[PDB]
DNA sequence: GGTTGGTGTGGTTGG
């Protein structure tokens, strides 16, 4: 249903010191 | 985990850990996908040739770590397995093809900042996602070096999706299409990978689509931990999902 | 300690 979305993560607007490398990544 | 860092808390609702009752050990890692079902590597519980075979019986699921070490009071939560299903064709004697076993709790866990699951990768979602130089993200408890030294804490490791091929004339082992390569190559100037100890761990992604996350590989084998020149080989869970639907579509949570 | 370590009653939590 609600999977992969952090509750102190996405959950809360915030994002972790690296998910952005993630994104960055992608181009 | 070799040459990552620490998780922040909440940083993988998903990731689980699996531990051995008696000896009182740490034996893998496994993400939940679920309230009720865990997915975990099957080599975990199942390797003839070292005497792995482990059961429903030897094995404890505490969900919600962080610290290695400690027993997280009040955040972590420890299941009892119901049932394991390895995958019909495990294929533990030559290569570990769908290296992949899931496992029913006994009853279902509470969500919580800390407990949440993990997606599940979609046809689509597969197709875009799962490409070369594309990072992932790899967690847990595993040795911190091949051979020594250990975390008291959770690492992350950002690697890098390796070119199918590339893949391949790395290892002798004989690879296959339940498999995907992951790294940083050895010239490319960034290192870590999973390691012994690693195994069951999830290998998320994030769709910039929803935004949510997704599990796509698995930790499964590779030779050595950041070897130059050697990558690791995760579980296409992708490639696997329908027999990975099937069982929770049929005696599941 | 404790189903827990200690950076020791705070923290991802009691007291
Ligand atoms: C459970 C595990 O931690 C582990 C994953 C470690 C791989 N390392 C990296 N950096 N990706 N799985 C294993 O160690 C499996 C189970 C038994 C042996 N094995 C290996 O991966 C061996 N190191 C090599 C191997 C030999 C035979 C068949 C497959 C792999």
């Amino acid at each position: 249903a609600d999977c992969g979305l952090r509750p102190l993560f996405e959950k809360k607007s915030l994002e972790d010191k690296t998910e952005r490398e993630l994104l960055e990544s992608y181009i | 985990i070799v040459e990552g860092s620490d998780a922040e808390i909440g940083m993988s609702p998903w990731q689980v850990m699996l531990f051995r009752k008696s000896p009182q050990e740490l034996l893998c890692g496994a993400s939940l996908i679920s309230d009720r079902w865990v997915l975990t590597a099957a080599h975990c519980l199942l390797y003839p040739p070292w005497d792995k075979n482990f059961t429903e019986n030897d094995l404890l699921v505490r969900i919600g770590k962080h610290s290695r070490t400690r027993y997280e009071r009040n955040i972590e939560k420890i299941s009892m397995l119901e049932k394991i299903y390895i995958h019909p064709r495990y294929n533990w004697r030559e290569n570990l093809d769908r290296d992949i076993a899931l496992m029913k709790l006994k009853k279902p866990v509470a969500f919580s900042d800390y407990i949440h699951p993990v997606c599940l990768p979609d046809r689509e979602t597969a197709a875009s996602l799962l490409q070369a130089g594309y990072k992932g993200r790899v967690t847990g408890w595993g040795n911190l070096k091949e051979t020594w030294g250990q975390p008291s804490v959770l690492q992350v490791v950002n690697l890098p999706i390796v070119e199918r091929p590339v893949c391949k004339d790395s290892t002798r082992i004989r690879i296959t299409d339940n498999m995907f390569c992951a790294g940083y190559k050895p010239d490319e100037g960034k290192r870590g990978d999973a390691c012994e100890g690693d195994s069951g761990g999830p290998f998320v992604m994030k769709s910039p689509f929803n935004n949510r996350w997704y599990q796509m590989g698995i930790v499964s084998w590779g030779e050595g931990c950041d070897r130059d020149g050697k990558y690791g080989f995760y579980t296409h869970v992708f490639r696997l999902k329908k027999w990975i639907q099937k069982v929770i579509d049929q005696f599941g949570e």
